[PDB]
RNA sequence: UUUAGUAGGUAAAUGAAAAGUAUAAAUGGAUAUAACUUAAUAUUUAAUAUUUGUUUAAUGAAAAGUAUUUUAUAUUGUAUAGUAUUAUUAUAGUGUAUAGUUUUUUAAAAAUAUAGUUAAAUAAAGUAUGAAUUAAUAUCAAAAUUUUAAUAAAAAUUAAAAAAUUAAA
RNA sequence: AUUUUACCAAUUAAGAAGAAUAUUAUAAUAAUGGGUGUCUUAUAUUUUAAAUAAAUAUUUAAAUUCCGUGUAGUAAAUUUAUUAUUUGUAUUAUUUAUAUAAUAGGUGUAUUAUAUUUAAAUUUUAAAUUUGUUGUUUUAUAUUUAGAUACAUAUUUAUAGAUUAAUAUAUUUAAAUAAUAUUUUAAAAUUUAUUGAACUGUAAUGUUACAGUUGUAUGUACCAAAUAAAUAUAGUAAGAUUAUUUUAGUUGA
């Protein structure tokens, strides 16, 4: 009954005689810059931990079009091509590795449709594969004068 | 990770993940296959102490009589129970259970969230009034052998008043031939 | 002075000197926000104290992020929608498989065995309903599967529907595309028969509203005159059992009007006449019912249903002299006698102490207290206390208003 | 729990699942059956030669006073001791001769070991003195800081009268009774203690520990501890060749680098010191067992801003050889340079310990040939 | 001071209502019962039997 | 055995051992004597009876008023095995195996774990299946064979996992009564396979429109292919 | 307001009769012949037929 | 644990109080019961009461158990002829009391006899039964109901053949 | 209440772990323990007190509020006090006199407050909401008698004390 | 025809990052008062003084003295130095949250004394206080948690008197040179520095002026006022004080 959908049901169930005063205004001013609850702060940090300074990877060896193999997580040993890369999150999107349904809420012109797209994968999970060796190989950034 | 299970008198290692997923799947499917619909209403606007009384009143009744008593009562708990019964009846209808054979197999409440309100008092004293809420569990099962009392009977006063008005004491029952698809 | 803990959540009393506090009108407790604080949250947008910081990030993620879609994706999703014909074929296949593998009820002696719950049939049913634009009643399906004869008459119809659809026939889709004329096809006839079987199961269960809805969908599908007559008769009977006299009368009249288009062998016309007469009788117009029965007899002399209804009306007529006339026009419908009517009254009836004209009054789409009801300026109405807004006196009485 | 308490046996069922495992659970056939780990003595670390093999000519049997050679066998070029050996009180009174290995894990010759160093029979009281000193000294005293009543940051004023309110008489509630409050006498780094060790006791205990390792056969003399390159791969390769188990769960190795026989050095070899930085358990220590005489300038609270524990202000450095490290690391490796330095630094102490009727004979037998006086070529 | 806390909480299930629900009340009642039973056994049970 | 895992329950629960607990037990609900404070005498039949029967009804067991579930129904037991096999082996892997020995080590270990889990589940469900043989159904027996095939376990009709009995010396096995242990698992499974084959034959004999013709044809083709795969005829 | 109460001391009230009459009562009702709703004798609706003839 | 309901049977309740002779309880056994006849002619009232109580409470049986309430019925006859040693008939008081302030009733054995001698015998039997069992209402009550009193020599228990009760005094 | 058997070291008050004292790493109870000062929580009081929104005759400042005036309608700024509250309660400076300038439940009684002798009104239970002082307490303490170290429901004897609801010191 | 007595029962496995660039100590290299939504204007933005102080001192002797309130250059610019967001989550150790809850439809009795079911018997607080040892006195609703410091032990280098008032005399047997600590809560307190006249009390004509060795009963709902700092002979107030199964002397001198 704490949901907006059941708010009307809750109000109807509540007796008429019991009155709730501050329906439109409030005693304490609500335009003061104050903090949130500890659990809310923790949820914010967990949801966006990439806001921290120097969160990205400095060398950043991972670029689209490379070939990598997953070393940990759901799919282990499966390799593919990096479809996309999210640098500020340190995430990768590799074809046919992490496929999950992507629901789309219905609208006035179309109904709900379920679509599957590769989801981002943590950078540390995958390792580069050398095309010549076709095996897992350590990579390092190098500088060359073209 | 392996889980030990007693098999043939000795402990045997099985895949722990498969073991857990199988256990949870079996529990869920067994509960679903049970011929009953269970509903949980959270944050009921009624103190659990008071709501327990109405729950005990409504306990162990057929759905018809439970609804009738809740509608004929004047209690917050009874109104909440009526709402819960309506929701559970809709759920049972969607699940396929037979409405005419529905019965209440479990009705209980336990304390839920609790808001607090400040109540000023003279001499500078104050306290915190407690706004209580309850969690209501309502289970509707089916009892095909259940036989319901005949409540269509009405007082002789009503009978003779209707007779004076010209109405018929008995219902005007008309035989209704069953639907058929012979013409198709 | 101080008796309990210093925190606001402590129960017992405190004093201003020892434990001074701010004026917190109402705040959550140790066990999380309650219904009252959540009502404040949804209405005012924040807890009534105001010291709390609104935080609906999870709600935003649930609604706005989920419903957000770029223009190109929104434009291409419609083009990449699945194939309706193949999806319908797969839905029919899985539905038939589930129905076939549904276990048969054990005929126990001495008591009634509980019918096994239908868990796996819902999803196939849901997809089949979505594909065909029809709505099947789970209670009806349960009853059909429990009954052995109805189970076979449903399985054969479903198999015929599957075969005719796989043979390349989608009558509803083809008709819709052409409209964007002909008669009913084998596939459409099989679908109508399946829906009629489901409706019969619903009637056996007691769910007359579901039976009527299923038969209405079948009527929508059908286009043949004979199928229309039969479906109208079935809908009339279902509405009579469901206590929908206007619908029953309309369907019976439509069947009796379609009579000429139907061959003599069919009895749908007689069924429609019987339904119309029964609707009139329930509406308490005995003269009209007798006239309709007379017309039905003149049309099809010897019909068993017409003879039975004529005998019942004759018995009612023999009882009438006790009243010396028919039911007066004043009431003409007051008495209620159907179990469907009793169930409706039990469900939607105005309860004592709530769900009445004194508890809450439903405005256009909103709930109001009885005092604010715009349908009556009774002694408990705020409208009574208004008067003489400034334009004119507007009332002769000079004590209030 | 306590053996005598009823709680020791209040549980009577459910400890074991009566169904045994099908993997390794077995039955007791009889006395002829050899059970793993079974041994009549209470061995808290039931190791054998396969688990933690000993580097010595013989397994330390009770028949032998020590696993090492008792005579200079002619198969090898036996080397005498750098300084003459005099059997002081506590020495084993037996000749200690041990084989010296090279970087290839093969013996090259044999070397005499001084009884005063590797022949002082161990004693548990002295070893425990050393161990307790090391354990107390190796704490992070800076982390032993706790708040105090005067540090709780609360208003210095009675919070309410004695009797007016109705609650217990409490004023300036910074006390330990309150969760936010502190302690009258909390633990502080400057209040903690750092024990003061005596050079005599430290040397005696270290030599007892060395003798204990020698008796257990964990001692190994190596000609050199140099690496081809200062990397870690070379160090790991040397460990593999020498059969040193430096894993975190292999037994461990303690190294007294020092130097070779011809060029003893007080500084660790550069390449080996650089390459010995490895995760696994492997410790490098100085070639000395003595310790600088500990002192405490702040023996009284004269320097009020001293943020250090009361006691010795010159604790033994971590890398110094100690009983704790000797016990933790299975094998001990000592170089010829380390032996030379130990004998050189302990010769004077041994001679001073010797009684007078032997001290007077020392010069007669030639144990006091001073290079400074020209009696002998410089050592 | 030692009291049979752990030993008596085990049998705290043998009491009724408040004693069985609240640890302190049950422990006090069980301690009193044990002491009284000991006294009765050592000074009156033999006489009665 | 009342409050814990019972006859056909899959969860393994040692009632005496306080596993799955976040608290050290302070109060023992089933207590007969005050001496049980320090001498609970758990394990003894009568006191253990008291304790276990005082334990509340968990999810496995059901209260006297709550409606139980017909777990002893063949039409439920068979789909349970089918779901077990489906979860153990993914649809992709099942399709790959059917099309096809070149498999990944992870896939091979997954198949072995699935076979082991299926064998354990069959061991647990064996008494219920044996009791429910009589009033089973042909579709459910065909589903039993299909579930065995999907799990990839070849039933011992006389890879293979049922044919070999689990290791363990007979002097250490749990012979305690009241626990549904099946020491002769391969023999019991072979007897069950023969019984279900005979039941299928009897059902077909008893059974002997386009929908029903197609049903009979598909049923015969299934029966034939499944029995051939499992190494059975008729 | 002098001492705490125990569960049995609280259950004395339910033992009594006033509690049962105030809380644990079942209403006798029937289906109204006109509106087919649950109805208690002596109470009727505001519909014209109900007012004229009171079931 | 055991719980005796607060809703007890009260003398003011229509259900009334029971007769333990017709009751059926785990601690009641009338199978081994016998019937004795005690002729209290010329026998001192306290001695008669003690002798009767010994058989009534069942203490005269070697299988006696304090928990079990089993005893032989005793028909006391000629209670009118019961003797008191000396002037005790008027110098021995019987005292009871009501909850009212006045409350106290002091009466003489002469008055108790003039009202009902069986009442006096019942009083003395009650005194003995309380002397031996006082802590339980059932124990205090049941033996008294086992006892039978008759002032005359005529009793209706002839259909039970109550054997005469023979005993000897301490002297 | 002048003794044995069996338990069982001894004739009564200075805790016990071989598991971070870690090489130990999937089934280690390391169960190793403050009834009154701390903090939080759950109860009793509590079926409680309180609350209950069907009727209005009358201020044009400022300190005081800051409660999002979508565009409220030279420069700058318009509405929504204080007593911890939407409370006893008009903040009155100026100034004026027909704007009806509009939120106070309920079917009795006690008690309590108001209201043709002599020197009769108002405040219910119940539906609904829901505090506070208090709280060692076993399902509890009818009563009388007798006695023990100060009230002694502490002891003993004697006796016979039903449950709920309201009121009464 | 009709109908199922009254009473009595129990807390546990936790669904999800609703716990870390976290808590405390630790860096001997920075430093003109940090203030973002800031954003001219400097008659109007000035804090200095030879003293125990944001600079802080290695021992027991003698010695003024009515309880001796007490110890020197150690190296001379010599390294005991007031450190500090990362070129290691800086390092090392240390500490850590009560959001969340179906639990069972009847083992004991049924005319009243209290857990262990053969019926009975026993049973009806604890701690401190009270030394005339109580019936005096005080505290405790319950759950979980917080809560208090006298080093139970000294292995070879090694070596230790006394004595007179004083001079002096010194026939004549030991020894493991180690110091730092010392319950806990609470005194009518007093001391230092500071604010308050919107309340109240005066003078002036709502406002102004006067204030804690003190202004005019009171000075902002405890007038020996309020705010900030402090651990006074806490002693000759009182209370509390964490570890069962024990192993030896006196019970009013
Ligand atoms: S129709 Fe039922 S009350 Fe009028």
């Amino acid at each position: 009954l704490r949901d907006r959908e059941r708010l009307e049901l809750l109000e109807s169930m509540r007796h008429p005689r019991e009155r709730d005063f501050y329906q439109d205004h409030t005693y304490h001013n609500q335009w003061l810059r104050r903090d949130l609850e500890k659990h809310q702060k923790q949820q914010l940090a967990a949801r966006y931990k990439y806001f921290a300074p120097d969160f990205e990877i400095s060398p950043w060896i991972w670029y689209p079009g490379d070939i990598v193999e997953v070393v940990s997580g759901e799919g282990i040993g499966q390799r593919g091509t990096i479809i996309a890369v999210i640098k500020y999150k340190n995430e990768i999107v590799v074809q046919n590795i992490n496929v999950q349904d992507v629901v789309i809420p219905a609208s006035e012109s179309r109904p709900e449709q379920i679509v599957q797209r590769e989801h981002p994968i943590s950078v540390t999970r995958v390792r580069h594969v050398d095309p010549s060796t076709n095996e897992i190989c350590n990579i390092e950034m190098v500088k060359v004068r073209n | 990770r392996y889980a030990f299970v007693e098999e043939e008198g000795v402990m045997h290692k099985v895949n722990w993940g498969l073991y857990c997923e199988r256990l949870e799947t079996e529990l869920t499917v067994t509960q679903e296959r049970l011929p009953q619909h269970t509903l949980l209403m959270k944050a009921v606007p009624s103190s659990w102490k008071k709501l327990d009384i109405d729950i005990s009143v409504i306990r162990g009744l057929s759905l018809r009589e439970a609804m009738a008593q809740c509608k004929l009562s004047l209690r917050k708990g009874h109104q909440i129970v009526f709402r819960a019964l309506e929701m559970a009846q809709q759920g049972a209808e969607a699940k396929g259970l037979d409405k005419e054979h529905l019965r209440v197999a479990h009705i209980s409440c336990y304390p839920g969230p609790t808001d607090k309100q400040i109540d000023i008092r003279s001499k500078g004293y104050y306290a915190w009034k407690t706004k209580k809420s309850s969690h209501l569990v309502l289970t509707l099962a089916e009892d095909p052998e259940m036989v319901l009392p005949d409540r269509t009977c009405l007082p002789y006063s009503s009978l003779m008043s209707m007779k004076r008005a010209g109405l018929s004491a008995q219902p005007t029952v008309i035989d209704v031939p069953a639907i058929t698809a012979d013409g198709i | 002075y101080q008796r309990g803990g210093w925190s606001p959540g402590s129960k017992h009393q405190k004093h201003m000197t020892l434990n001074p506090t701010l004026y917190l009108y109402r705040f959550p407790g140790p066990h999380g926000p309650g219904p009252y604080t959540m009502k404040y949250w949804w209405t005012l947008g924040c807890f009534p104290t105001g010291m709390e910081v609104p935080f609906r990030l999870h709600e935003f993620l649930s609604t706005y992020q989920q419903e957000h879609v770029p223009v190109e994706v929104e434009e291409w999703l419609r083009c990449y929608i699945k194939d309706p014909l193949s999806e319908l074929v797969n839905a029919s296949n899985d539905f038939f498989k589930a129905v076939e593998v549904y276990p048969e009820v054990e005929s126990a002696r001495g008591y009634k065995t509980l019918q096994p719950s239908i868990a796996p049939l819902l999803v196939p049913m849901k997809k089949f309903e979505e594909q065909l634009g029809v709505k099947i009643s789970p209670v009806g399906l349960r009853s059909v599967l429990s009954n052995p004869v109805l189970k076979d008459r449903f399985l054969d119809d479903l198999f015929d529907y599957k075969s005719y659809v796989e043979k390349g026939g989608s009558t509803p889709h083809r008709r819709l595309a052409r409209s964007r004329a002909e008669t009913t096809a084998d596939d459409e006839r099989s679908l109508i028969l399946l829906l009629t079987t489901i409706s019969e199961g619903c009637i056996n269960a007691g769910n007359y509203s579901d039976a009527a809805s299923v038969l209405a969908d079948a009527l929508m599908f059908c286009h043949d005159p004979d199928s229309q007559a039969t479906t109208h008769a079935n809908i009339s009977f279902a509405s009579l059992l469901n206590a929908d006299f206007k619908g029953a009368e309309y369907n019976g009249r439509e069947a009796a009007l379609l009579q000429p288009q139907v061959k003599p062998t069919s009895t749908a016309c007689a069924r429609g006449y019987v339904g119309w007469a029964a609707a009139a009788a329930y509406q308490d117009d005995f003269e009209k019912a007798e006239a309709i029965v007379k017309d039905g007899l003149t049309l099809y002399v010897g019909n068993e249903h017409l003879e039975k209804l004529a005998n019942k009306l004759q018995a009612l007529r023999e009882e009438q002299p006790s009243v010396y006339k028919q039911v007066p026009r004043s009431l003409r419908e007051s008495r209620s006698h159907l179990p469907s009517q009793q169930s409706r009254g039990l469900l939607s009836g105005s309860g004592k102490g709530f769900s009445n004209e004194f508890d809450w009054v439903e405005f256009k789409n909103k709930l109001y207290p009885s005092k604010m009801d715009p349908r009556n300026n009774e002694m408990g109405s705020v409208f009574r206390r208004v008067g003489d807004l400034g334009s004119f006196i507007s009332t002769s009485r000079s004590m209030e208003r | 729990s306590s053996i005598f308490s009823p709680r020791y046996d209040w549980r009577t069922s459910g400890v074991h699942d009566i169904a045994p495992r099908d993997e390794g659970d077995f039955l007791y056939q009889g006395p002829q059956h050899v059970l793993p780990g079974a041994h009549p003595l209470p061995l808290h670390h039931p190791h054998n030669t396969i688990t933690r093999p000993v580097i010595s000519p013989y397994i330390p049997s009770p028949q032998r006073s020590h696993p090492y050679f008792t005579a200079p066998l002619p198969e090898l070029p036996h080397f005498s001791t750098t300084k003459p050996i005099v059997y002081t009180y506590g020495t084993m009174k037996e000749r200690i001769i041990a084989p010296v290995f090279n970087l290839k894990n093969e013996v090259i010759y044999t070397r005499e070991l001084d009884p005063f160093i590797f022949g002082m029979y161990p004693e548990v009281e002295e070893l425990s003195k050393n161990l307790t000193y090391w354990m107390v000294r190796c704490q992070n005293f800076a982390s032993k800081w706790d708040y105090e009543t005067r540090e709780i940051w609360r208003k210095a004023k009675k919070n309410w009268p004695n009797t007016g309110m109705g609650m217990p008489r409490v004023g300036n509630r910074k006390n330990h009774l309150y969760t936010w409050g502190g302690r009258t006498k909390p633990s502080k780094p400057w209040n903690m203690l750092m024990p003061t060790m005596d050079v005599k006791t430290w040397s005696k205990s270290n030599r007892m520990m060395l003798t204990l390792k020698m008796l257990q056969g964990r001692l190994q003399v190596v000609d050199r501890l140099t690496l081809e390159e200062p990397t870690q791969e070379c160090y790991l390769e040397l460990c593999r060749n020498m059969s040193w188990d430096v894993r975190h769960t292999g037994g461990g190795v303690l190294f007294m680098d020092g130097g070779s026989r011809i060029t003893p050095s007080s500084e660790f070899d550069r390449a080996f010191f650089f390459g010995s930085f490895f995760n696994g358990r492997n410790k490098i220590v100085r070639p000395t067992v003595l310790c600088d005489e500990q002192y405490d300038y702040n023996k009284t609270a004269a320097k009020q801003r001293m943020k250090g524990p009361k006691g010795a202000k010159n604790p033994i450095p971590i890398n110094r050889f100690n009983a704790y490290d000797a016990m933790k690391h299975d094998r001990l490796v000592i170089t010829e340079g380390a032996l030379m330095q130990l004998e050189d630094e302990l010769y004077e102490h041994k001679l001073q310990i010797l009684p007078p009727h032997i001290r007077n004979q020392l010069p007669e037998y030639g144990y006091l040939d001073s290079e400074a006086l020209g009696d002998c070529v410089p050592s | 001071h030692y009291r049979a806390k752990l030993e008596l909480d085990r049998i705290r299930s043998m009491l009724r209502g408040r004693a069985r629900l609240e640890r302190k009340v049950g422990l006090k009642r069980l301690f009193f019962l044990m002491r009284t039973q000991t006294r009765y056994r050592v000074e009156q049970q033999a006489h009665w039997e | 055995v009342y409050g814990g895992s019972g006859r056909g329950d899959l969860l393994y629960e040692n009632p005496d051992a306080r596993r799955h607990s976040g608290r050290a037990l302070g109060v023992l609900n089933g207590v007969r004597h005050s001496s049980q404070a320090t001498m609970p005498e758990s394990g003894q039949l009568y006191y253990r009876k008291l304790i276990l029967h005082s334990r509340p009804p968990n999810g496995s067991c059901a209260g006297l008023q709550r409606h139980c579930h017909d777990t002893c129904n063949w039409s439920y037991l068979i789909p349970s095995l089918h779901r077990c096999a489906e979860s153990a082996i993914s649809a992709k892997l099942w399709e790959k195996m059917c099309q096809l020995v070149n498999l990944t080590q992870y896939e091979r270990q997954r198949v072995r774990d699935g076979q082991n889990l299926y064998r354990y589940e069959v061991h647990q469900r064996l008494p219920l299946l044996e009791e429910s043989i009589g009033w089973a159904q042909l579709d459910d027996l065909l589903g039993w064979f299909r579930s065995a095939r999907r799990a990839w376990v070849r039933l011992p009709t006389s890879s293979s996992a049922m044919s070999c009995r689990l290791e363990g010396h007979a002097d250490s096995r749990d012979t305690t009564p009241g626990r549904n242990q099946v020491f002769d698992t391969p023999e019991r499974v072979e007897q069950l396979t023969e019984a279900t084959v005979h039941r299928i034959r009897e059902e077909l004999q008893r059974l002997n429109s386009a929908r029903r013709l197609a049903r009979d044809e598909e049923l015969s083709r299934c029966v034939e292919e499944e029995l051939g795969w499992h190494g059975v005829a008729l | 307001p002098k001492r705490k109460k125990n569960p049995m001391q609280l259950r004395r009230k339910v033992y009594g009769l006033h509690f049962k009459e105030k809380y644990l009562k079942m209403e006798e009702w029937y289906y109204c012949p006109l509106c087919a709703e649950p109805k208690k004798p002596g109470e009727w609706c505001r519909r014209e037929d109900c007012r004229q003839i009171k079931p | 644990a055991p719980f005796k309901s607060v809703l007890r049977r009260h003398k003011h309740h229509p259900e009334g109080l029971p007769l333990y002779n017709d009751m059926s309880k785990q601690w009641l056994c009338r199978e081994g019961e016998r019937w004795w006849l005690l002729d209290a002619r010329g026998e001192q009232l306290p001695r008669v009461a003690a002798v009767a109580a010994q058989y009534i409470t069942g203490q005269h049986r070697p299988d006696f158990t304090p928990g079990m309430i089993t005893g032989d019925h005793v028909v006391i006859v000629n209670i009118k002829d019961v003797v008191m040693v000396g002037d005790q008939w008027i110098r021995v008081p019987i005292t009871w009391q009501t909850a009212y302030p006045g409350g106290k009733y002091r009466i003489r054995l002469t008055d108790m006899y003039e009202r009902d001698p069986c009442m006096l015998m019942w009083w003395f039997l009650k005194d003995e039964v309380n002397r031996h069992f006082v802590r339980k209402l059932k124990t205090r009550i049941a033996p008294l109901e086992k006892a039978w009193l008759y002032e005359d020599s005529i009793h209706p228990h002839a259909d039970k053949n109550p054997r005469p009760l023979c005993w000897t005094d301490p002297e």
